[PDB]
DNA sequence: GCACAGGTAAATGGTTTGTGTCTGCTTATCGGTAGAGT
RNA sequence: ACAGAUCGUGUCCAUCGAGAGGU
DNA sequence: ACTCTACCGATAAGCAGACATACCTCTCGATCCTGTGC
């Protein structure tokens, strides 16, 4: 390092337990020293001094310039910093130095930061666009990992084959460019990669950057089943908590009830009753899965219903449902309410909780989820 | 099915210190001084081939007492050995118990010690030396007629023993496993 | 209570009308508040619109 | 709307009602109301996901031909009242129909 | 770390806990657990949990953990029910 | 070499056993469990002792259904074939690789490579076997046999033998 | 409620983690009954967790990024 | 005083429309808003920069840099909040989540 | 291209050109096609007074 | 007879009404003492 | 020795931009 | 005593970075070729 322990500032820096504030702190410290000490006056008997140890060479100015570091070597030689010198570098730095800046000598070494093997992701990453008629449309990542490998197989080529610095530098800067394109397409300073479409090329980065990415648009938004949406209206006749749920609605959302010796007679009419009329239901699930249909097999009627099954009956009255709107923003805006099948097609609800929710029957859309079990069942009529 | 929680960075060691080694080198679950379910810091157990026979007899016969209890409640030499032990796992274990029968008639066939004054007191003559009790139990098990034999068959006791110690003790346990 | 305090204040917020000008008494002074006045406060601005001083 | 389109030189899509024996991958939709040409005469009440148009392209085991019809929408059904055929620019098939539904 | 004598929690049952309870219940008799009480012909799981609890009938403990990471065990039938 | 371990075992147990028999429900499953394993870390479970004050904690409930885990706690007698450990055994089966030896449960194989070129293959005797002089071994005969290392951690759980080594063989 | 809708009502995928390297590059094989970690040579622990495969995209793109999000089921403390 | 006057002008914010906010809430943000020793903004640059999980922190503002940061660093996530266990798909130890049920050999065989 | 697409310019260099000079006419109704006929829209992307009616 | 494979195009010069509000990096600029005399 | 026409279940047509909308 | 010039701190002022409520509905286009081959 630079500075180490024997300078009253440096250990004072060296001490704060945060590793973004002690990195910060040390850069700011070293970054005005341009020269190796080697020769360090202690901090007692300042007339005498202690060999620190070092190397004694001077340092450069380094100066970022597009994807190559260059610095500015003046006791002014201009050389271009290559990536080689700067990972043996790396390599030597000691334990406890990278240990202080902030690295772990066993998750992230520094020398790490360097791409000397680039995984490739698998299938399920990038997978294939079957696209109308029957041809084989690409994703953009396969493009890019295509293109780096050209890249890799010309530079190699090149490099055995024998060939001027200019052409090493050029391909390897092509290379560094292509790699930084597939893991960033947003360089600043730096030209965008296009292909031949002419659009900009889609990184992982641009994959999950805003909110239609991969977190804030794939993990704390989602989009559900058993839901639905319909033109909500008003009934003065309906109680406080009930919504109005068209028969059709409630025809094509399910609920999976175990059969249990107390409902055991009433699946078996559900079951019956078949996926057509209201009160029926829809599947129905044995041992281990191997789901049953009751409107392609037909068979309904001559099953028997064995205990520990699973039922998809249709959504039935007194059923604990979530009723919402959009924007929610206050948690009154959602409800927990009891189904009321009616006959016709729209959402009906009293006219006293219209205030909570903000809406009016002029065109409102809101939504309507399900619960698929007991647990969120119970919760959400107790909460 | 563990019973030590991670420690020394179990994650990432990347050390890879072999397997297992006949000079110590023990592997981490059989580490010395086990942590104990309510206690800690107790070393491990080690048991010779007389002392397993006679923990896992005591063990079935308090099983099988157990069982015909709650029942009651509800309602020569090596060739006599197997039909004893033979009548004791044919009812206590129950099951396939295929690997047990191997086990028994192996320690029953080479056990050593078969008096119970002998087995107990063999703990007390060993107690003398602050040996790992790995090799004290290896010594106990394994015969031997001199020092020669005892620092031959493991290389877990270079120089320390004394010899004088080592034969005075060998030849201790001679005269207690020939007496019976 | 750190999701129904932020419910809370973001509701009135929402549901207050326009906050650009109005706000003055004896003297036009074009004092800040409303929704701007807010966003100030949230981003913590070294420079306010309106900056005042009050002297007993 | 629907079209005649060419792949390269032989692989070109044809206008006829497919069938079981030589079709694969092809929709469950009902082929009843279809013609021998592959369209449905004017007058015809349609429902649900019936195909109203008849299209099948040639893949290159047998199965050469799988189709390419476009079914009516899910939430639409009518009769179909006018029913145009004419010919692109290039020279290939040119099929446009239209369904007529009252909204009370 | 299961204090008995210094515990310092509310000897009231909160409605999480309540809502919890209610709900594993309820599970549990749907997925035919057996039950501890009479149901007077009842055949909704969820009620049959109202009841258990309304009597104090339900064998479960709550494990109320403390910021640091210590707990005390508060069973159902000694929590007090108000809400 | 006989080892006693204070091992933990986590079961789930159905919620429609949750009856006053769930104490004895646990004991018989772990005594079905643990007895016969080949677990590859401990090694050979053989006996369970110490059937009193197993300390049966209190079963925490999955959120996903009813079924609750236990951690139940219990010590048992362990073997493991620590390698580089002197053991004696007794012949079972001797092909052309080699004589296998019965240390205890395990399939200890002692391969052609291992044991010096004095043993020859005579199948000439009744019995197939390796006679040659300094002594004589057959099937079902004593015989020490050092381990070599441990292999095949998954699964069955064996181990390779050698005599090559003073004072090992014949005895 | 907030658990069943973002797992059982969308995506939800079953994943083995090595438990030393931590990430999910396990190799199974449910026909034999039989799990290996060829990074570490693995065997003898090897865990399911069930995780929203938006979650197991995220961290795949990780580790194509060079990151690895490794994750463990045990918590690291004191010693 | 710095928080106190802050209190009293989001106070004086909340005055003309004619709604009225507990003080439990004002005054909770408040403290948030001066939990360390001087003002923390509700923007990238104050409430974000601080020592919480990288994954819950990554959810708001821009991603990819505090996951490299992440990379770079060694940092342990607890996982001990609602947007990491929202992503992992577990029960957050929130509200019902707060506690954990568990079942008792006494108090079953004391009823049958 | 520029007619059916509705950005002014080449096929290439799409990205920096406007969009939107060229829009489907609306025939649902006789007024909303007058009205579509006599429409004009000013490119600017905040900002309340250019959005304002002068005098 | 028709297909087959690399990114050889523009050099340029060039663009656009009216986006603020912090953030960090990199200079330029301003005082203030220390190696000592006649 | 033995040594098959398809059958039977079959999965969808996607992505990127632009415009018009309505609470 | 302050000249001949060095690092300390304390600002000004230009250079870029991030981002803008939520919900859904519908239609409409485009996803390559020209110099080069015998
Ligand atoms: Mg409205
Ligand atoms: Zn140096
Ligand atoms: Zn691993």
């Amino acid at each position: 390092l630079l500075l180490d322990e024997h300078n009253e500032l440096m250990r004072q820096a060296l001490a704060i337990k945060d590793s973004k504030k002690r990195f910060a702190a040390i850069w700011t410290l070293c970054k005005t020293k341009m020269v190796c000490e080697t020769d360090v006056p202690s901090e007692d008997d300042p007339t005498q001094l202690v060999s620190r140890g070092g190397c004694g060479n001077t340092q450069p100015t380094i100066r970022k310039d597009g994807l190559k570091l260059v610095g500015s070597w003046k006791k002014p030689e201009l050389r271009v910093l290559s990536t080689e010198e700067i990972l043996n570098i790396f390599k030597h730095i000691s334990v406890k130095d990278f240990t202080s800046l902030g690295f772990n000598e066993v998750f992230s070494r520094p020398e790490w930061m360097i791409l000397t093997c680039l995984p490739v992701p698998p299938p399920p990453v990038r997978p294939s666009i079957s696209f109308n008629e029957s041809q084989r449309g690409e994703d953009d990542l396969t493009f890019k990992l295509a293109d780096i490998l050209k890249a890799n197989i010309s530079l190699e080529t090149l490099e055995h084959n024998g060939a001027p610095h200019h052409a090493i530098e050029e391909a390897e800067s092509l290379l560094q460019f292509h790699v930084a394109t597939y893991m960033d397409n947003d360089i600043a300073g730096q030209p965008q990669a296009l292909q031949k479409s002419g659009r900009p090329v889609k990184s992982i980065r641009a994959r999950l950057k805003g909110k239609e990415g991969r977190i804030r648009g794939n993990l704390m938004g989602k989009r559900v089943d058993f839901s639905a949406r319909t033109v909500i209206s008003g009934d003065p006749n309906l109680e406080l908590d009930q919504v109005g749920v068209p028969k059709s609605i409630a025809k094509t959302l399910t609920y999976p009830e175990v059969v249990t010796p107390y409902n055991i007679d009433r699946l078996t009419q559900l079951v019956r009753n078949g996926p057509n009329e209201h009160p029926g239901a829809k599947y129905v699930i044995r041992d281990s899965g191997d789901r049953i249909d009751l409107r392609y097999s037909k068979r309904a009627g001559d099953i028997q219903l064995q205990y520990g099954w699973k039922v998809e009956r249709h959504i039935m009255d007194n059923d604990p449902v979530l009723f919402n709107r959009q924007p929610s923003l206050h948690k009154m805006s959602m409800m927990a309410h009891r189904v009321k099948v009616i006959p016709y097609s729209t959402f009906r609800l009293n006219l006293s909780v219209t205030s909570p929710y903000n809406a009016d029957f002029d065109g409102d859309e809101m939504n309507l989820h399900v619960p698929q079990s007991e647990e969120t069942r119970a919760e959400l009529s107790q909460l | 099915s563990t019973s030590t929680f991670q420690t020394r960075r179990r994650r990432l060691k990347k050390v890879e210190e072999e397997e297992n080694a006949a000079t110590l080198q023990l592997g981490q679950e059989f580490q010395l001084k086990q942590i104990n379910h309510q206690g800690e810091e107790e070393e491990l157990i080690a048991l010779n081939l007389s002392e397993a026979r006679l923990v896992i007899k005591e063990a079935l016969v308090e099983r099988r007492r157990a069982f015909k209890r709650s029942q009651k409640k509800h309602k020569e030499t090596r060739e006599k050995e197997l039909e004893s032990i033979d009548v004791l796992l044919e009812q206590t274990t129950g099951g396939n118990n295929k690997d047990l029968k191997n086990t028994m008639q192996y320690l029953t066939n080479f056990s050593r010690f078969r008096d119970q004054e002998t087995v107990g007191a063999v703990i007390q003559l060993l107690k003398s030396t602050g040996l790992h009790p790995f090799e004290v139990a290896q010594l106990g098990s394994l015969a031997c007629d001199t020092a020669d034999e005892a620092k031959t068959l493991i290389p877990s006791l270079n120089n320390k023993i004394s010899d004088d110690e080592l034969e005075r003790i060998l030849k201790e346990l001679s005269n207690l496993e020939t007496l019976y | 209570v750190g999701v129904l305090a932020a419910q809370s204040i973001g509701e009135p917020a929402t549901q207050m009308t326009l906050n650009t000008f109005h706000f003055a008494g004896v003297a036009s002074k074009k004092v800040t508040s409303g929704v701007p006045r807010l966003k100030e406060i949230l981003n913590v601005a070294k420079n306010m619109k309106t900056p005042s001083l009050t002297v007993y | 709307m629907d079209q005649e389109k060419k792949y390269g030189m032989s692989i070109t899509e044809t206008f006829e009602k497919p069938q079981r024996t030589n079709t694969l991958r092809m929709k469950h939709g009902t082929y009843d109301k279809l013609d021998d040409d592959g369209l449905i005469a004017p007058g015809v009440r349609v429902s649900g996901e019936d195909v109203i148009i008849g299209k099948t392209t040639p893949i290159s085991a047998y199965h050469s031909k799988r189709d390419a019809s476009t079914p009516l929408r899910s939430t639409e059904n009518g009769i179909v009242d006018q029913v145009l055929v004419t010919t692109n620019q290039d020279g290939l098939k040119f099929v446009k129909v239209r369904v007529r539904t009252t909204k009370i | 770390a299961i204090p008995k004598d210094q515990r310092a929690t509310t000897p009231y049952m909160t409605k999480y806990e309540r809502a919890r309870i209610l709900g594993t219940r309820a599970l549990q008799i749907s997925m035919n657990a057996p039950v501890f009480v009479d149901l007077e012909g009842e055949t909704d799981p969820l009620r049959i949990a109202m009841k258990e609890l309304a009597e104090k009938k339900i064998p479960l403990v709550i494990r109320r953990y403390l910021p640091d990471g210590s707990f005390e065990d508060w069973s159902v039938e000694e929590l007090i029910v108000d809400l | 070499m006989f080892f006693i371990k204070d091992l933990s075992l986590n079961i789930t147990l159905h919620p429609s056993f949750f009856g006053p028999r769930m104490k004895q429900y646990l004991k018989t499953k772990l005594l079905e469990e643990v007895e016969g394993s080949c677990t590859g870390k401990f090694g050979y479970i053989l006996c369970v002792l110490d059937y009193d004050n197993i300390d049966i904690q209190r079963g925490r409930i999955l959120p996903t259904d009813g079924s609750a885990e236990f951690n139940v706690k219990y010590r048992a007698v362990v073997f493991k074939p620590f390698k580089g450990e002197v053991v004696d055994g007794t012949v079972v089966s001797c092909s052309q690789h080699g004589f296998e030896v019965q240390v205890g449960p395990m399939k200890v194989f002692v391969t052609k490579h291992l044991m010096p070129q004095d043993l020859t293959f005579n199948a000439g005797s009744n019995p197939p076997s390796y006679q040659s002089s300094e002594d004589v071994i057959t099937i079902k005969s004593r015989i020490r046999v050092k381990i070599e290392g441990c292999i095949s951690q998954v699964s069955s759980i064996h181990a390779i033998g050698s005599i090559k080594e003073d004072y090992l063989g014949a005895i | 409620f907030l658990k069943e809708r973002l797992m059982e009502a969308s995506d939800a995928f079953r994943v083995h983690i090595c438990g030393i390297c931590g990430l999910m590059t396990v190799i199974a094989k449910l026909n034999h009954n039989q799990f290996e970690c060829k990074g570490c040579d693995n065997k003898i622990d090897i865990y399911q967790i069930h995780i929203p495969y938006a979650a197991k995209l995220l961290f795949q793109e990780l580790m194509a990024m060079n990151i690895t999000p490794r994750l463990y089921t045990d918590r690291s403390r004191d010693f | 005083a710095g928080r106190a006057a802050l209190y009293k002008e989001v106070y004086n914010v909340i005055a003309s429309d004619g709604s009225y906010v507990n003080y439990r809430h004002m005054a909770l943000l408040v403290d948030v808003m001066t939990t360390q020793g001087g003002l923390t903004s509700v923007t990238r640059h104050g409430f974000n920069r601080s020592n919480t999980g990288a994954l819950m922190r990554c959810s708001f503002e821009e991603t990819v840099e505090i996951l490299f940061e992440a990379g770079a660093s060694a940092e342990l996530d607890d996982c001990r909040g609602v947007s990491e266990n929202v992503i992992l798909g577990q029960m957050a130890p929130i509200g019902t989540g707060a506690f954990d049920v568990m079942i008792d050999e006494e108090s079953l065989v004391k009823y049958m | 291209y520029a007619l059916a697409t509705g950005n002014w310019g080449e096929q290439k260099k799409a990205m920096s050109s406007r969009a939107g000079v060229s829009q489907v006419l609306n025939r649902y109704t006789y007024s909303s096609t007058l009205s579509h006929l006599r429409r004009t829209n000013t490119p600017i992307g905040k900002l309340a007074k250019p959005r304002q009616l002068h005098n």
